[PDB]
DNA sequence: GCATGCTCTACTGCTTCGATATCG
DNA sequence: AAGCAGTAGAGCA
DNA sequence: TGCTCTACTGCTTCGATATCG
DNA sequence: AAGCAGTAGAGCATGC
């Protein structure tokens, strides 16, 4: 109640100590949910007509800290304490317009801040969007993929993490109420094949290519059940051929195969009569990975042992 | 006290004229009645505001006489001005145009003012009439009708489309006739409204009529509604025994918009659920909030605090015995120039009345005053309250009046003066005489105030003083839009703003081409 | 510098007459000089109260100094002028203080030479700020002090143009053992009577210089120019009363909020609307929606035509005026432009018509450039500078209407007496004083309580009229303008 | 090969304080 | 917040 | 109904309070 | 506005 009044006086605190009043309301409500089963309702509207004021006004052009402050104590706060588009949903539409104004590709400027948090709580925090993340999806994959080639040192590395998690939460729902959603299906698949297939010039589209197909081919089995043994098929092949074809001695990109394991793993947990000549090739690769531990970087080496 | 204002609006066929591409003038008349009647039912006045609608297709009075007072129909009477008003002008989007004539419209006017007036009397009686000038006249009541508004004082106000006789936009103080407009029905309706008007008042019939382009720039609609001031009784002395008793009024002053923003709070709809509290709380630690009974006013000294609040300053305050109009000195020399008045109004001391020797004594003093520069320091105070300041009075000899003006003065803490670097003997900023010349091309074809119709005296483009204000004009406008219609977000400002505040066209076009002059001419700007 | 600090150091001899009488009955000079270093102090801790005040003593009998010097006693270090600084220095008026500084410090003894000077240039280089004016105020009364030793006379001249060379200037205030000027001596080596400015002169004023607005004057579109608009006239008015608990002395620090809303609690920013009730029908609107509906233009200034300087009467005006300056935060050439722009509208006496929106968002607002050309003179007698003048105008409910329909003439037999009667009363204007009673006396009550002398001081005001010189002066000719023509006769 | 370590200056903000609009 | 001079409501005759 | 104490009342002056460059 | 202070971040030299 003492850092939750001395918001609600009248003028002071230059904005770079309103950040951390902000960032420590959402953070206690991270830790120990004991006491406020009451009070961190009205801190949802203490977060959203703030975030509104510094979102949309014509005059007064917006404050830059402030939202990184906000954004981040909505990023503390939204564990333990969901309003998702089942029980609840108006706030949930309303967050997400928020941070989908939050998100739009800025270009002259530098100040990754508003991108940064939007992007990392959409990313933690996606499963809540329940029926308002599938329907700008061209869109959305558009800008970010373009964030995804950011050429930020920081950023690139915490974008990819909201693109993972957006793949992995609509693959679910696409493959739920099956046959009468039937375009969707259609349109994620005959985006994806052949899109593996790319004589890329980068690394990019090349691994979500992977990591789509390697996630995508779940819903095939409730439909098709042949792509599905196609699949692994054309990966095993469309993987093998990357390296272990050609100058294991001179590359760089081992940087990939935990996405390559990942792949080839899901689907071959749902695959069946794995076609025992390619069997041979799966045990060099793993044995390559089990070898190429020390030249990996620390947060990547628990993913990787995953 | 209580004002009067009836507006007759022309519906008919020719007023229901068509459109070269430019403007309308439905819509011009739509506007100006529209913007007289939001100020007066958005600055709460004590008044009426009636409607004499002619040139509708129906027919509705008490009295009809056969072709006369045919097409008139009263939606609104003389009442104050409301929200009613504003949208009967908003739904009426249907001229349904048919005339029989328009010089009905004023005597069915003035007899339902005369006969519906009982116990609420009025101080003014002022009709003004919006017509395009193309009807038909009839002629058969013209002296008993002259004589019957010369003593009943109804007084009346005429407005004309922009024919009198590049892109002409509203009017941008430039040539109201974009070409011609002038045919027989505007000559006879035109003669026949000049006679009436010279017949009824004299000189000011020729000149108390108004296009919708001057109309809407300038307060002519806002003549003989406002109360004039409070009266000021005061006393000139001069030395032992001068004691002239004195008027004094205010004049030019700074304007400022008289409603609030009440906070209320949102979801309820009522004010009562906002109790708001401070408290004085002493924390430079861990808090204590206290009561009030415990502050004393303490005020700051050298380098520290010190006490005693407020009995002991009021009563070792500066004691100031009363107002005063006195005189202290003078000066033969006028050193008192302009860039020393600071204030922010301005009085104008009158004159006496009531036996008016002390004013013809006044009269003589500005009349000796007059003959040389001589300047006159008076000291003034309102009141107990005020502090007492030096102003100068400077004499005003003029047509129909002859008064005196007061301005104040600085006291010698409100001045500073401070070295700034000199331009003439500067030997690094000095200019070239095609650049001066680039400066003079510029002034004579920027200029706006030359001398012409053949006695020479001066005509001004652009007076900067006639406009009205726009701020309470856009913020009203603002307001009836918001509660006009309750869900809209709030518009861009009015062109006709824009049209308002514009410098002229022929100035600017003049410009065009030294502007191009000193961009290429003088050097580069960052 | 804008932050800039200036310095005072009082150098007081009382060594061997100045502490006695002079044998004379009349004035003693001990008293004169702590009479005119309180008048000092009481004035500049209103009136400049920032800058630094030391206070020396030297010839005493003691000493105090931080090089370990004799006869040299320092008594205050350099800081504010203060109430404790006063409250402790006027305990040296009078007899009473003469015997009470005979048994503190002492008095009479061979007194220094350069060594004083190295005292004030170490008291001087100690402070780690932006000294700006570097003054030693010495009160001294003789003039050969050293004249039967020259080699103390060779290194104190030799030491004060070692403070000279560094930034130190001395203006000694003579005090009066000759009464008249006559010392017409030969301290001419040391060097860079009158005390009426120590004395009287400055009771209430100010020291301060801003700019207020950094704008912009567009011509067309493109062509743009920078003008500094500073304020030269600008009422200034009595502190801000500051807040205060009893027991403790100390502020209050106040603190603000918002609740009961038929349930209590405590409210924010965004749950409140703003509103307007307007006969029947009420509107509610947003803080942003209140604050944009007044939102027109962008800051700066806007070239909307020309005008000589005959139309505008003096009648007309409403605010005070400011000034206009060609600043240089645009290009090297602004200043040229507005010089050609100078010279033009000058000799041509043409005005500028403009708009200008002060800041952010505010209104625009008419404004005419009338352009001044400097006045300096032989002395330097600079009365103007070079530039260009805001006038405002006022737009449509700034001028009202009076009564206004009366007029009657008078008679012409009182003209000429009224040409005598203000060629009686002439005075030539003022250049200043004419100061603030209100001001003035609050300035003597605030004095009255954290030195609390006796009671209110002088309060002298320099505004009323004297009636009682004023009859005598005019003569009897008052009753002869009342009744020439015109009696009131009840 | 990019994985690290190291260095100088323009963009952001801080703080005092003088003015200004505005409320009571 | 703190007076202030016309405008009347009703005691007094 | 004729006179006056008095009970308002719009109407102005000032004094203190966020707003902002 | 007047001044200070920090520092983020892109640009100099050598490393499993």
């Amino acid at each position: 109640s003492k850092f939750y009044g001395e918001l609600a006086l009248k003028k002071k605190i230059p904005d770079t100590v309103l950040e951390k009043v902000y960032e420590l309301l959402g953070l206690l409500g991270e830790v120990h949910p004991s006491e406020m089963i009451n009070n961190a309702e009205n801190l949802f509207r203490a977060f959203l007509g703030e975030l509104k004021t510094q979102m949309t006004s014509a005059v007064r052009e917006p404050k830059l800290p402030v939202l990184a402050g906000c954004l981040k104590g909505l990023s503390s706060l939204l564990c333990n304490f969901t309003k998702s588009m089942e029980e609840d949903p108006q706030t949930s539409r309303e967050i997400f317009n928020f941070v989908l104004k939050a998100i739009r590709p800025q270009i002259d400027l530098k100040r990754y801040a508003v991108p940064s948090a939007g992007l990392r709580l959409f990313a933690l925090h996606a499963s809540q969007f329940s029926t308002c993340l599938l329907d700008n999806y061209v869109s959305l994959f558009e800008v970010l993929l373009k964030w995804c080639a950011h050429t930020n040192v920081e950023l690139k590395k915490a974008a990819l993490s909201a693109l993972e998690s957006f793949l992995k939460q609509v693959s679910n729902m696409v493959a739920k109420n099956a046959e009468m959603h039937k375009n969707k299906l259609q349109y994620f698949m005959e985006q994806f094949y052949g899109i593996i297939r790319n004589v890329d010039s980068n690394n990019k589209e090349l691994s979500i290519a992977i990591r789509g197909y390697g996630l995508f081919a779940g819903p095939c089995k409730v439909i098709n059940a042949k792509d599905v043994d196609f699949m692994y098929v054309e990966l095993i092949q469309r993987c093998k051929q990357m390296f272990l074809t050609q100058t294991d001695t001179g590359d760089d990109r081992v940087y990939q195969m935990p996405s390559f394991l990942q792949s080839v793993a899901s689907v071959l947990l749902y695959l069946d009569t794995v076609p025992e000549v390619y069997t041979p090739v799966l045990e060099h690769l793993v044995v390559m990975q089990i070898d190429s531990f020390p030249q990996y970087s620390p947060k990547m080496q628990l993913v990787c042992c995953r | 006290n209580k004002a009067a204002v009836v507006l007759c609006m022309d519906v008919g066929f020719t007023m229901s004229n068509s459109i070269p591409g430019i403007e309308s003038p439905f819509e011009q008349a739509k506007k100006v009645i529209t913007m007289f009647v939001q100020r007066q039912v958005f600055a709460e006045n004590k008044d009426e505001i009636a409607l004499v609608l002619f040139g509708t297709d129906g027919t509705d009075n008490p009295l009809s006489g056969g072709d006369q007072y045919q097409n008139i129909t009263v939606h609104r009477h003389l009442m104050l001005p409301d929200f009613d008003l504003l949208e009967d002008i908003e739904s009426k989007i249907q001229p349904g145009s048919q005339q029989a004539d328009f010089l009905d419209a004023l005597i069915v006017s003035m007899d339902v003012i005369q006969h519906e007036t009982i116990g609420k009397k009025f101080e003014k009686r002022h009709i003004e009439i919006f017509t395009d000038l193309s009807s038909r006249f009839s002629k058969s009541q013209l002296d008993i009708i002259i004589h019957s508004l010369k003593k009943c004082d109804i007084s009346l106000q005429f407005f004309l489309p922009f024919s009198l006789g590049g892109p002409f936009r509203l009017g941008g103080h430039g040539p109201s006739f974009p070409l011609k407009g002038i045919t027989e029905q505007q000559k006879e309706g035109l003669e026949i409204v000049k006679m009436v008007m010279i017949s009824l008042e004299g000189e000011d019939g020729l000149d108390e009529i108004y296009s919708f382009s001057e109309s809407l720039r300038k307060l002519c609609v806002f003549k003989k509604i406002e109360r004039h001031s409070i009266h000021w009784p005061c006393r000139l002395t001069i030395g032992s025994n001068l004691s002239i008793r004195i008027a004094a009024y205010k004049s030019i002053l700074q304007e400022r918009v008289k409603k609030t923003w009440t906070v209320v709070d949102a979801k309820t709809l009522k004010k009562e659920d906002i109790q708001k509290e401070t408290v004085y709380c002493l924390n430079d630690d861990d808090e204590t909030e206290v009561l009030k009974e415990d502050i004393i006013q303490g005020f700051r000294y050298g380098s520290d605090i010190v006490p005693f609040s407020k009995v002991d300053e009021e009563q070792m305050k500066y004691k100031s015995e009363g107002k005063c109009f006195s005189v202290l000195g003078f000066c033969k020399s006028s050193q008192v120039q302009r860039r020393f008045f600071m204030g922010n109004q301005v009085l104008k001391v009158f004159a006496a009345r009531d036996d008016e020797a002390a004013a013809v004594a006044l009269s003589s003093l500005i009349h000796a005053l007059d003959d040389l520069d001589m300047v006159a320091i008076v000291r003034y105070a309102y009141d107990k309250r005020a502090n007492p300041q030096v102003g100068v009075a400077f004499p005003h000899i003029k047509h129909n009046y002859e008064c005196l003006v007061y301005v104040q003065l600085p006291f010698m803490e409100d001045l500073r003066q401070y070295m700034f670097s000199s331009l003439k003997n500067s030997k690094k900023y000095a200019p070239t005489e095609a650049q001066l010349n680039a400066v003079d091309a510029l002034i004579d074809s920027m200029s706006l105030a030359k001398k012409d119709e053949k006695t020479d005296t001066l005509e001004d483009l652009f007076p900067t003083t006639k406009i009205p204000n726009p701020r309470f004009q856009r913020l009203f406008q603002c307001l009836l839009h918001r509660a006009l219609h309750p869900r809209e977000p709030l518009p861009p400002i009015q062109q006709h703003i824009w049209n308002m505040l514009n410098p002229p066209a022929e100035v600017t076009t003049k410009s065009q081409i030294p502007l191009s002059k000193i961009k290429t001419l003088f050097p580069l700007i960052e | 510098k804008y932050s800039g600090r200036d310095s005072l150091i009082f150098l007081v001899d009382a060594s061997k007459a100045m502490f006695e009488s002079q044998s004379e009955d009349e004035l003693t000079p001990f008293d004169m000089s702590i009479q005119c270093i309180q008048s000092v102090y009481i004035s500049k801790i209103i009136s400049s109260d920032r800058d630094l005040l030391a206070v020396v003593f030297y010839g005493t009998e003691k000493d105090k100094n931080s090089v370990n010097f004799k006869n040299i006693y320092v008594l205050q270090e350099l800081d504010n002028p203060g109430a404790k600084r006063i409250l402790e220095l006027d305990q040296f008026k009078g007899q009473q203080g003469q015997k009470r500084f005979q048994d503190m410090m002492g008095h009479g003894s061979d007194y220094s030479l350069s060594e004083v000077l190295w005292v004030c240039a170490n008291l001087f280089s100690d402070v780690q700020f932006k000294m700006s004016h570097k003054r030693i105020m010495l009160f001294t009364n003789e003039d050969n002090p050293h004249g039967n030793d020259s080699a103390k006379a060779s290194r104190a001249r030799t030491k004060a143009g070692d403070l000279r060379d560094t930034g130190i200037f001395l203006d000694l205030m003579h005090l009066k053992k000759p009464g008249g000027f006559d010392i017409s001596l030969f301290y001419r080596d040391i060097i860079s009577s009158k005390l009426e400015d120590l004395l009287r002169k400055v009771r209430a004023k100010e020291t301060r210089k801003r700019a207020l607005s950094r704008l912009k004057l567009k011509l067309n579109k493109d062509i743009v120019i920078s003008v500094g608009i500073y304020n030269l006239v600008q009422k200034a008015l009595k502190p801000p009363p500051i807040k205060l608990y009893r027991e403790t002395n100390e502020p209050v620090k106040t603190k603000t909020r918002t609740f009961n809303t038929s349930t209590g609690g405590l409210l924010l920013p965004s749950d409140t609307k703003r509103s307007q009730i307007y006969g029947s029908r009420q509107i509610i609107l947003e803080k942003e929606e209140t604050e944009e509906l007044k939102r027109f233009d962008d800051p700066g200034l806007m070239l909307m035509g020309f005008k000589p300087l005959v139309l505008l009467k003096k009648h007309h005006y409403l605010r005070p005026s400011l000034f206009v300056y060609p600043e240089e935060s645009l290009v090297i050439g602004s200043s040229t432009l507005f010089s050609a722009l100078l010279i033009k509208c000058l000799e041509k006496e043409v005005a500028a018509l403009c708009r200008y929106t002060p800041r952010r968002n505010i209104p625009p607002y008419f404004v005419a450039l009338v352009p001044q050309e400097e006045e300096l003179d032989d002395q330097k007698i600079q009365v103007t500078p070079p530039g260009f003048q805001l006038v405002f105008l006022p737009f449509a409910d700034d001028k009202r209407k009076m009564p206004f329909t009366e007029k009657i003439m008078a008679t012409p037999e009182q003209v000429g007496k009224m040409k005598a009667i203000v060629e009686k009363l002439r005075f030539t204007y003022r250049s200043d004083s004419f100061e603030n009673p209100v001001l003035q006396q609050h300035f003597r009550n605030l004095e009255a309580l954290a030195l609390d002398l006796m009671e209110p001081e002088q309060a002298v005001d320099l505004t009323l009229p004297k009636v009682e010189a004023m009859n005598k002066r005019l003569g009897s000719l008052v009753d002869e303008f009342k009744e020439l023509v015109y009696p009131p006769d009840y």
